RNA sequence: AUGAGGUGGCAAGAAAUGGGCUACAUUUUCUACCCCAGAAAACUACGAUAGCCCUUAUGAAACUUAAGGGUCGAAGGUGGAUUUAGC
């Protein structure tokens, strides 16, 4: 059976096919990328079955349209800075203490 | 006027459902329980079926080779602790007749191993307190007598004699 | 009779050699242990190395290529390249086996991407 | 040394949590040892290795099952 | 969805505590790689999220 | 009892569904308690039982028992100097040398 | 089923330095000042002493964790250079390349 | 008795050729300094990563290993044939 980017129309809504962080599908982005060191007399390999593209932490979930659906929506979560603190002058006057922590983002189990 | 703006509070997952409600559903893709490779998209109702039951097949094999052997799946490493990806424990842990071991058992829904361990208390003559004696009872009239998986009530049964040999019958009990 | 009367397919990832690893190749595990001041990047070789073993002898014959073993959070993302040999019925089995036993083994969401294609994606000839 | 230098030391030392009392090189190694985790009781110490009994049963549980090769 | 679409949507609780919110001057966010182009990418995707 | 147990777990099934999309599969392991909960915070699900922090830095409540101005005293007050300085452990175990101290001094 | 018998050893001087540790460190730190009395000092050197010999922190190799090679072992991943070498020109150690 | 113990002894000597190893001093050494200074100078000269003693570090353990101080102030007196390197 064909891959299912034969039916997309080319005015969909993006955003909906890869809502979240997916690895590549060939199957469901509808563009004609290549990528590989051009064989002589020849072409970069084509996606289907490409480990190279397979291997990029792709941003198909992240468009500018989705992003900017995702500010829409997550604005009720903001509140707004205090508008008499101007600049770091006032900062320093009325808040002169400073408390620095920091938080780390790594990459496993624990 | 430093006017502190008051802080807003939001459940955990309050950001996952809002950008869950930007988007809607996929036209052109099978639900998100199957692949999105063509050879494994089902193409029928009962192939779909089909795969889903695989999928759980394979779901309760590993669940079983898991809770068979926990001593290969003990080891913590995830902090914080993940309760739901631990071993869980069938057997009962308390091997003396008392009732506290009655209580364990009801709690694991044994009803074979339950009943006997009445009839030990019995036998020992220990006076099972009434609570223990309605959960027991209401074990057995849940189950009809038979372990944990309609089954038609037979005269006689094992909560039938433990309800005519209760000192003591309450509301609950009947 | 006499002594004088007498006198293979490569995918892109076995085609490059060691020298061409940020090159033309890339990562095939990718995860922050050992980037600079990240930890635990022993574990993680140890976790790679057993996640290899464990999904070539679970899935024998049905990988076309090498695994891509992903890091987010505490997230395992196994992207596996197989065939269309087997049947599917099997492979969304041995999927949803392979997903709660690593989840339960490693005490994090393990989850599965596999991807079939028609047969061995060549290369060159080596 | 001083008066003056010596008592704002000591004090300054009272209010940070150092050694108060005047001590000497070599009985400050108590507090050293004190102060960090014994090098048998780190991490990276006493789990070195992976278990390699759970590792290895757990491949023959899964062959004797047939699930793996 | 050209028809079938959500008719209404369950917006997430978001409530507005009593307690006073905590005060950042700065906030500075160091991302680590080992690739140019990845990082490249999340700089475009964290500025437009700010942005917006 | 077990009655009301089994009824509530059948009320978990009327609206028991597939996973719709990814979000729905983040937000049911979120709920799970599987996935990491964000903004990162690294000391989430540790609490050190609510101890603060005089009871880690002030250790010389417990030093009641012992010489109050013998060479013990200097050497149980390095100990407790070195033990207000640890991140790395808990006030419990803290006690617990010091009270080893304690017993061993008694002893000799 | 470890990979060895020198590393079954190691892995039993390991778990017996981790259970000892407290002991001995609280032990060691009787004998390191100048404050106590000489008499108590030997008699922690007797006891010091007659704790287990594979109980001490000094006796514990870094072996390979694959291969338990003695020696050319990077402790950043516990591994021998035979088997990093390995790993490492498949692409399967994140960030590592051949340098230029 | 290819198992387990015990009692004594066993801790060698000299060339050679093969090759990884310090200084021999005046364009030197010490001090100040970081390049306009003061001294000492071939027998109270230079020099030892040579020997001996003692302290410190790490460890249960230091003749064992390392570092520092003291003691010491050896050969060395510039070494041919060959010969080692280099852009
Ligand atoms: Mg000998």
């Amino acid at each position: 059976l064909p891959p299912r980017t034969e039916k997309m129309a080319v005015d969909q809504d993006w955003p909906s096919v890869y809502p979240v962080a997916a690895p590549f599908k060939p199957s469901a982005v509808p563009l004609p990328v290549r990528m590989g060191y051009p064989v002589k007399k020849g072409v970069p390999m084509a996606k289907e079955g490409n480990l190279e593209l397979l291997k990029i932490p792709n941003f198909l979930h992240l468009t500018p349209v989705a992003i900017k659906k995702h500010c829409e929506a997550l604005k009720d979560f903001c509140t707004e800075w205090p508008a008499a603190l101007d600049s770091d002058e006032k900062c320093e006057k009325h808040f002169p203490i400073e408390i620095d922590s920091t938080d780390y983002v790594s990459s496993g189990p624990s | 006027e430093v006017v502190i703006p008051k802080k807003k509070t939001w459940d955990k997952v309050a950001v996952l459902q809002a950008l869950a409600s930007t988007v809607n559903r996929d036209t052109t893709a099978v639900p998100y329980v199957f692949q999105d490779d063509p050879y494994l998209m089902p193409a029928s109702s009962l192939e779909s079926r089909s795969f889903l039951l695989a999928k759980k097949s394979g779901e309760n094999v590993a669940k079983f080779i898991i809770n068979s052997y926990p001593k290969y799946f003990q080891k913590d490493i995830a902090e914080p602790h993940i309760p739901c990806l631990m071993p869980e424990y069938f057997e009962p842990q308390i091997k003396d007749i008392s009732e506290a071991a009655l209580k364990e058992r009801i709690e694991l829904r044994k009803v074979k191993a339950s009943v006997d361990m009445f009839d030990q208390l019995l036998q020992a003559g220990t006076t099972v307190s009434l609570e223990t004696t309605n959960s027991l009872l209401d074990l057995l009239c849940y189950y009809g007598d038979q372990e944990p998986s309609g089954v038609t009530w037979r005269a006689k049964n094992n909560a039938e004699r433990i309800f005519s040999l209760m000192p003591e019958k309450n509301e609950h009990s009947y | 009779r006499e002594l004088p009367c007498a006198w293979k397919p490569v995918t892109y990832e076995e085609a490059h050699a060691p020298h061409y690893i940020a090159h033309r190749k890339g990562w095939l595990s990718l995860h922050t242990g050992n980037l600079d001041g990240e930890d635990h990047a022993a574990e993680r070789t140890v976790e790679d190395v057993f996640l290899r073993k464990f999904m070539w002898g679970t899935f024998p014959g049905c990988l076309a290529d090498q695994l891509v073993l992903k890091r987010r959070g505490n997230q395992l993302e196994i992207c596996a390249v197989v065939l269309r040999q087997l049947s599917p019925h099997k492979y969304y089995f041995l999927v949803g086996y392979s997903e709660t036993l690593l989840s339960y083994f490693y005490k994090c969401p393990v989850r599965l991407h596999l991807q079939t294609v028609p047969s061995k994606v060549v290369y060159k000839y080596l | 040394l001083s008066e003056y230098a010596f008592r704002m030391s000591r004090l300054s030392a009272r209010l940070f949590g150092e050694v108060t009392r005047p001590t000497n090189s070599k009985s400050m190694k108590v507090v050293k040892l004190f102060s960090e985790l014994p090098l048998a009781k780190k991490k990276e110490t006493y789990d070195w290795y992976p278990n390699h009994h759970t590792y290895a049963e757990l491949m023959q549980t899964l062959r004797f099952l047939g699930l793996y090769r | 969805l050209h028809v079938d679409v959500p008719k209404d949507l369950t917006k997430p609780v978001v409530t507005i505590s009593d307690e006073p919110d905590i005060l950042y001057k700065r906030l500075s966010v160091l991302v680590k790689g080992h690739d140019k182009a990845v990082l490249d990418s999340y700089e475009y995707f964290a500025v437009l999220a700010a942005k917006e | 009892s077990l009655w009301d147990v089994e009824f509530a777990k059948q009320l978990a099934t009327v609206n028991e569904q597939p996973l719709q999309n990814g979000f729905e599969e983040l937000i049911q392991w979120t709920k799970e308690g599987k996935l990491w909960e964000f903004p990162i915070n690294n000391e989430a699900g540790f609490d050190d039982d609510g101890s603060e922090f005089h009871e880690h830095i002030f250790l010389e409540k417990h030093l009641e028992s012992f010489p109050k101005q013998g060479p013990i005293r200097h050497f149980m007050e390095l100990v407790t100097c070195g033990l207000s300085k640890n991140p790395y452990l808990s006030v419990k175990q803290k006690v617990e040398h010091i009270e080893w101290f304690r017993n061993y001094f008694n002893e000799k | 089923h470890y990979v060895d018998w020198r590393m079954w050893r190691d892995v039993k001087r390991r778990k017996m330095a981790y259970e000892y540790a407290d002991e001995r460190l609280r032990i060691n730190s009787l004998r390191k000042n100048t404050i106590l009395p000489k008499i108590l000092q030997d008699v922690a050197d007797e006891e010091i002493a007659a704790l287990p010999r594979d109980s001490c922190p000094v006796r514990i190799r870094n072996r390979c964790v694959m291969t338990s090679r003695p020696r050319g072992v990077k402790r950043r991943w516990r591994l021998s250079r035979i088997v990093f070498r390995h790993l490492a020109d498949h692409g399967q150690l994140s960030g590592i390349q051949r340098a230029t």
